[PDB]
């Protein structure tokens, strides 16, 4: 709870300024000593969750794509979602699609968006929110479409559907009603 | 072997000037520290401060060193020199050099009677630099130097034996304090007393007695 809360705090220590120096991640966390903050930032940097930009007389910390999704996982720990991660079916342009599973054990779909410093993250966020609202509009109108679970700030987790594309579908018996449908 | 470039310097190299009292007598600008070194052989320097200063030079955070150095005879010839340089020892050496250039004499005098050698100063003096003001007052014989150890050391490198000091202003910044004390000990040859009311004829320079020598060929 606590380490995820402080990682949420430095997530909230991103929507203050541009590329964040070291003492702001010291003080926005508001932790006890040099230990927790510095060893946490080193655990970030060694897992490539953060990067060092040293622009003259100025240390700063550069968040890459890595050290975000944990918080989204924490954001999805809040909203009853995925527990186990990773099965590659489809690497798209503006998203990477994975097959995942919850605590309940049902497989779901994890579309991470990668569209740095703020704009890659924030445009992935705008893309995920826009696609979630379009999915909401399609399901509100009543279009048969996959049901959305959530849009964890820039990663869309939705259901899996047992389907195969029409290129490997020879025909069906009710072809003229399928034409009237399409 | 040192070659001069100035006609004062090749006078000094020619053995045509003996003491600096000609140069002090004629208000000459010195630009060769070799003159000071050849005319003050018992000139003993001492570093006052070496400090790393962090520069920001063309996107480069670097470390240079400010060296405040005092040279000074055990007689009355003092010099102050402050130098910033990239290295510690280069800052030391060039601060020594700048202190060799800015050597001024002092007029150490008596308190009360007229016995033996002059031990104290001759009058009251005052120097100012920044907000640091240093006031020098004569003292009786064997009273030591009542001064802060930087100022006390600059006075020990003068042969000043007895003096009372009082300062005012932020004497934390020691280079203003050493500059103000240096102005105070320079102004002692600057206050006209009744025993120097005697009219003196103006002597000639070494520049014209020795004009045929020491010319650029």
């Amino acid at each position: 709870t606590d380490d995820f809360r402080v990682l949420q705090a430095v997530e909230q220590g991103s929507r203050s300024h541009e590329v964040v120096p070291t003492p702001l991640i010291h003080q926005i966390s508001g932790m006890r000593s040099q230990s927790g903050t510095n060893r946490a930032i080193s655990d970030l940097a060694k897992l490539s969750l953060i990067s060092k930009m040293r622009n003259v007389k100025y240390d700063g910390y550069r968040l890459t794509y890595n050290g975000i999704d944990y918080l989204a996982l924490k954001t999805m720990l809040n909203r009853d979602t995925v527990y186990s991660v990773g099965n590659t079916i489809g690497v798209g342009k503006e998203s990477d699609i994975y097959k995942v599973s919850d605590k309940n054990g049902n497989p779901r779909v994890m579309k991470i968006h990668r569209l740095q410093g703020a704009n890659w993250m924030h445009l992935s966020r705008l893309a995920a929110n826009k696609e979630y609202q379009f999915m909401s509009m399609l399901y509100s109108k009543g279009f048969k479409v996959p049901e959305p679970f959530d849009n964890s700030r820039h990663i869309v987790v939705m259901e899996l559907i047992e389907g195969y594309p029409m290129r490997r579908l020879r025909k069906h018996k009710n072809i003229p009603k399928l034409y009237s449908d399409l | 072997g040192w070659v001069p470039v100035t006609k004062l310097g090749r006078l000094v190299k020619a053995g045509k000037i003996t003491t600096i009292e000609e140069i002090f007598l004629h208000s000459l600008p010195v630009k060769e520290f070799q003159i000071i070194d050849t005319l003050l052989p018992g000139l003993q320097d001492e570093v006052m401060n070496i400090k790393p200063v962090q520069k920001q030079t063309r996107a480069g955070q670097r470390t240079r060193f400010k060296a405040v150095v005092v040279v000074g005879d055990s007689n009355g010839h003092v010099g102050l020199g402050i130098k910033t340089a990239k290295e510690v020892a280069g800052a030391i050496r060039a601060g020594i050099i700048i202190a060799k250039l800015s050597v001024i004499p002092i007029r150490r005098g008596y308190w009360g009677t007229n016995l033996g050698q002059p031990h104290s100063l001759a009058t009251k003096t005052t120097g100012k630099c920044g907000s640091v003001t240093v006031r020098l007052i004569p003292a009786p014989r064997g009273s030591g130097i009542v001064a802060s150890p930087a100022v006390k050391k600059l006075l020990q490198l003068a042969g000043v034996e007895d003096v009372y000091t009082q300062s005012n202003g932020k004497t934390r910044t020691l280079e203003n304090t050493l500059k103000a004390a240096f102005v105070a000990i320079g102004n002692t040859y600057g206050f006209l007393t009744p025993n120097l009311w005697a009219e003196q004829p103006l002597p000639v320079s070494p520049l014209d007695i020795y004009s045929d020598e020491a010319s650029a060929q």
